[PDB]
């Protein structure tokens, strides 16, 4: 019959340097065939591992990608699943998105200025 | 278990006038020594308790006050939390069955009823605690006159017993019934039991009987007790507001426009849900697949029902009842001592204080300043000096200088009796003489104060003398003693070269003169020179009374420039225009037409004018105070606060809005008729309660705009969040738990605070301003509009805005949420930290500045803080929330600051 995914995220929060777990859960017969792909521009892309950091492991109904070492500039869009047989195909979408480069740093610093402006006025007014 | 109890209930105590008669065969003392006379104590702490389990035990107790479980069943029966409880029974069992974790939404609601309702029963019990901290200590100071040992001490009223022997004077109770024994004039009241609100005589001819519950009216006298407890007669039949007007009147209001808000939510819910599915967008799907669809109606019923909690404040008067009892227990330690609760708020409006002189402005620790021995006004401080010894040392039998007081480092005695007396014998012991020393000499006839003219004089060895007043005894003077010495015999020389011009000039020119007289037309042996010291605060204290519009008008018996003095030196009689005083007689002559006190003329004259009314009545002070609360002028006017302690200052202290009795020398029927009991007498103790009750009036709004800024932002975002997409932001269980927090807890947080000196610099409130002000208004319009935009925007663009998916809109089923745990996060923290911001009124800025008097609202703030900390990461799935982690905390504590910014913004912009 044709591929259906069963279970998956929808969203991946992760920061740098830590393994980005992606899976996708297939029922179905035959069991079919796994095939990771990238959200680029309007257009499903294929997995390029130039980057060296790319591990697919498939099994019958079973799938993991396992992108170790994620970097801002290129790791963040949209990936997808492509569970293919004979009959057909199947696809869900799980999103990534990093939050590093600082990380959380700003609003500390908006904490500590808006508490030196509040200080100043008090100040200000009391003399 | 041997005494005469022949009668155990009703031993002689039964009926007036026949029953002394036959009094166990009529013999007074008899039946003493029976029972028990003058004069022993006991020697056994254990006799006494002995004849408290035989007749019996004094203190009565009233029923108290309710059980714990009482008022968690209590609290179980509003119909809110009722229809709460059926309608999440419902909500989960429409999970079992449907064609999984859907089931901790009801279990929710039900176990966060349980609990909301545990902490409204437990707020209230303490609450109750409090009254009764206030109950106990008003119960004691209540002491009386026991004849123990001859050494006559002062006991509490509950552990008197039966068999001893009261001395009783006018001014106190009857603790337990009796006996007469010993004199005297001795008219009582009895209007506790019978109508005949009259005077009574008493002696041991007619009625030697005493009841419980009355008040001696004038004599002295003795007795021996009869019965105490529930075994007394009015224990026996004992066995067989201002401010809240405007409180319920705008709960009702609010109540009314949040059960209509609600319903407008409740409507558009299910209008939405029906046409957005079956009318439209629609491919009609009606089907055998009902109960989910019955079970959308139920989540949209509880929404309606979780609005109606929050936009109804469940209990609002009782803002005015916790702030007032945890008031009531601090103002305990400031010598002020409340006995009707509602002379806190009261005064409060408070225009006038009709004061006492005596003992209330002025030290009531007087000395003896000047004198005329050496025949004029020489500084401060002879075989006729010894006669001037013998007239000043043997005064009385009960002159009781007992000077060693009170950690002998400086030399600061205290004295019993009428004090001119000792003030008398104190400087007349800094002459180096020793008084003790001819006081034995023994003491004919020793008068009392009680003369034809007035004067208290001795008769001893034949040398007759006499104290009292130079215009009362100076009339009757003879002769001078001529600068030791001889005699030079009296004319109107003395009456104007003496009287008038050289006595009238004395210090201001106060005070209170006497002559301490020889007898035998008479001569004079001196006169005085008399002060008592204005406490050091007073003119002070007055200053700040009196820019707070509160004008005080002095009443006394006194006579006539002394209250002049005291009042030109203590700033009551500014002295540049106004106004006039009194001799006493003319406040009677000004009107009667024709007898009389006609209202017109006294109502409007003479008004502002008497500030010292001096030489009074009980029944002028009560003439005044009668004109005054009345149909007047300004139609303002007035609420008065007057003092006094005489036993005859039953009526006028009653009439007047607030009481004030004094609690050193201070008698009984004027405690028993007050409504505030001072205890250390100070001017600057009225001030304080003054203080107190702007604390209270300004309390309940710095309470009411905190809880009408939350009632606005939920009740907007529900029902605008409801619009837009098909749900409330806010779920079930939350929104109780935003319940809890601005409901009980807010009261409890914010409304106890200590008074500043701040609440002393505007003029005082009309008993019809409203209780809404403007800038009230503003700081509520403001922070809601700051709280409706930081929610709309976290709530409609957050997820374009840093991270993640938009949780609008979703299933029934549910994963828990990630985008609405930072609108509640966001929320939440914002209401915490307007939390301090709603702590000023009239006016900003300095906040946080000072919260450190409170340990209640430092322990609720960063209590409820902590709390949430563990509830947003930590039970998600019940709760509604889900795992959040900084970064995203830092950003909600950074728009908590951010009203923390804007309201100081409010500050500024006026009108
Ligand atoms: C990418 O190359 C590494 C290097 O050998 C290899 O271990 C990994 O399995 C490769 N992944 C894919 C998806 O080709």
């Amino acid at each position: 019959a044709a591929p259906d995914i069963t279970g998956h995220k929808r969203s991946e929060n992760k920061n740098e340097g830590q393994d980005a777990t992606m899976y996708c859960k297939s029922v179905g017969y035959p069991h079919p065939d796994w095939i990771w792909r990238k959200k680029e521009n309007g257009m499903p892309m294929d997995i390029v591992n130039t980057s060296g950091r790319f591990f697919i492991i498939n099994k019958e109904n079973y799938t993991e990608l396992n992108i170790v070492n994620l970097q801002i500039t290129e790791d963040p869009g949209e990936y997808e699943c492509n569970a293919t047989n004979a009959i057909g195909s199947a696809s869900v979408v799980t999103v990534l998105r990093v939050r590093s480069h600082l990380a959380p740093l700003w609003p500390f610093l908006g904490i500590l200025a808006e508490i030196i402006i509040l200080v100043v006025i008090i100040v200000v007014y009391e003399k | 278990g041997d005494m005469a109890n022949n009668s155990v209930a009703y031993s002689g105590v039964k009926n007036s006038l026949k029953e002394a008669n036959h009094d166990g065969d009529f013999g007074i003392t008899l039946a003493e020594l029976r029972a028990l006379p003058n004069e022993g104590l006991s020697g056994n702490p254990a006799d006494l308790e002995r004849r408290e389990a035989v007749f019996g035990k004094n203190f009565i107790p009233p029923k108290k006050p309710k059980t714990f479980l009482q008022l968690v069943w209590e609290a179980l029966q509003d119909v809110t939390l009722i229809i709460l409880e059926i309608a999440a029974i419902v909500s989960l069992g429409l999970s079992f069955y449907q064609p999984e974790t859907g089931w901790i939404e009801g279990a929710a609601i039900l176990l966060s009823v349980v609990c909301v309702v545990l902490v409204t029963a437990f707020n209230d019990w303490s609450k109750e605690k409090q009254f009764r901290g206030l109950q106990s200590r008003i119960e004691q100071e209540q002491k009386f006159t026991v004849i123990r040992g001859g050494q006559v001490i002062q006991i509490p009223v509950a552990d008197i017993t039966v068999g001893d022997i009261a001395q009783v004077k006018y001014g106190d109770l009857l603790p337990a019934d009796g006996i007469l024994i010993q004199g005297n004039d001795l008219k009582i009241d009895e209007s506790s039991l019978t109508g005949e609100s009259d005077h009574v005589k008493k002696s041991l001819d007619k009625d030697p009987l005493l009841l419980s519950g009355t008040h001696v009216m004038e004599g002295s006298g003795r007795m021996v007790v009869t019965a105490v407890g529930v075994n007394s007669q009015t224990g026996i039949i004992f066995t067989l507001s201002v401010l809240q007007g405007k409180l319920t009147k705008l709960a009702v209001q609010i109540g009314k426009a949040g059960l209509l808000m609600s319903a407008i939510t409740v409507i558009i819910l299910v209008l939405y849900f029906v046409i957005d599915t079956f009318w439209v967008q629609k491919r009609p799907w009606l089907a055998e697949c009902t109960p989910i669809y019955i079970q959308y109606f139920v989540k949209f019923f509880i929404i309606g029902v979780t609005v109606l909690v929050v936009a109804v404040p469940e209990g609002l008067p009782l803002a005015v009842t916790i702030s007032l009892a945890y008031s009531v227990k601090k103002m305990m330690k400031d010598n002020n001592l409340v006995r009707h609760l509602d002379a806190c708020e009261t005064m409060g409006n408070a225009t006038a204080i009709c004061s006492d002189k005596t003992g209330t402005l002025t030290m009531n620790r007087m000395t003896v300043v000047q004198a005329y021995i050496n025949e004029k006004h020489y500084k401060k401080v002879p075989p006729n000096i010894l006669s001037y010894l013998v007239t000043g040392i043997s005064v009385n039998c009960a002159y009781t200088s007992k000077i060693l007081p009170p950690e002998k480092e400086g030399g600061l005695p205290r004295h019993v009796g009428n004090k001119t007396e000792c003030a008398l014998l104190g400087l007349l012991l800094d002459l180096k003489r020793d008084y003790q020393d001819v006081r034995n000499e023994i003491p004919y006839k020793v008068y009392t104060f009680n003369s034809v003219r007035k004067s208290m004089s001795t008769v001893l060895k034949y040398r007759i003398f006499s104290k009292g007043a130079s215009e009362i005894i100076l009339k009757k003077c003879f002769k001078i003693l001529s600068a030791n010495g001889e005699a030079k015999v009296f004319r109107p020389r003395d009456r104007d070269d003496i009287v008038k011009t050289v006595i009238e000039p004395m210090a201001s020119e106060g005070l209170r003169t006497i002559c301490l007289a020889f007898r035998d037309g008479l001569t004079c042996i001196a006169v005085v020179g008399i002060e008592d010291p204005v406490r050091p605060e007073v003119p002070d204290a007055i200053k700040k009374c009196q820019r707070a519009g509160i004008t005080v008008r002095m009443v006394t018996g006194d006579n006539i420039n002394t209250a002049r003095a005291i009042a030109t030196k203590c700033g009551i009689l500014h002295p540049g225009e106004d106004f006039l005083c009194l001799e006493g007689k003319d406040f009677n002559r000004r009107i009667r037409n024709e007898k009389g006190e006609i209202e017109q003329e006294r109502i409007d004259k003479i008004w502002p004018k008497l500030r010292v009314l001096a030489r009074s009545s009980p029944t002028d002070k009560h003439t005044l105070v009668k004109g005054i609360i009345d149909s007047t002028v300004s139609d303002q006017r007035q609420v008065v606060a007057v003092t006094g302690d005489g036993t005859n200052d039953g009526p006028a202290l009653k009439k007047a809005d607030v009481g004030f009795a004094m609690g050193i020398a201070g008698t009984d029927v004027a405690k028993e008729a007050s409504d505030i009991i001072l205890t250390d007498d100070n001017f600057t103790s009225i001030v304080k309660a003054v203080m107190w009750g702007r604390n209270v009036y300004d309390s309940i709004s710095k309470f009411l705009q905190f809880q009408l800024t939350v009632n606005v932002v939920a009740v907007i975002v529900a029902f605008t969040g409801a619009c837009i997409t098909q749900d409330s932001p806010l779920k079930a269980v939350q929104m109780l738990w935003v319940n809890l927090i601005m409901d009980t807890l807010a009261s409890l947080a914010l409304a106890t605070e200590p008074p500043t000196e701040s609440l002393l610099l505007r003029k005082p409130y009309g008993r019809n301003k409203p209780l809404i002000s403007r800038t009230m208004m503003k700081n509520i319009l403001g922070h809601a509009f700051y709280q409706l935009v930081v929610v709309f925007t976290l709530l409609f663009a957050g997820e374009k805005f840093f991270d993640i998916d938009s949780g609008r809109n979703a299933p029934l089923h549910a994963p828990p949420s990630e985008h609405y745990t930072i609108v509640f996060n966001t929320f939440v923290l914002m209401q915490l930290f307007n939390e301090i911001n709603a702590r000023k009124i009239h006016g900003e800025r300095n906040v946080f500045e000072g919260i450190f008097n409170n340990a209640i609202f430092c322990t609720i703030v960063l209590g409820t803080f902590v709390v949430q900390i563990i509830i947003v990461q930590f039970g998600g799935k019940p709760f509604s929330c889900s795992e959040l982690s900084i970064e995203q905390w830092l950003w909600s504590i950074f728009l908590g600051m951010g009203t923390l910014l804007w309201g100081q913004l409010i500050s500024t912009i006026p009108t």
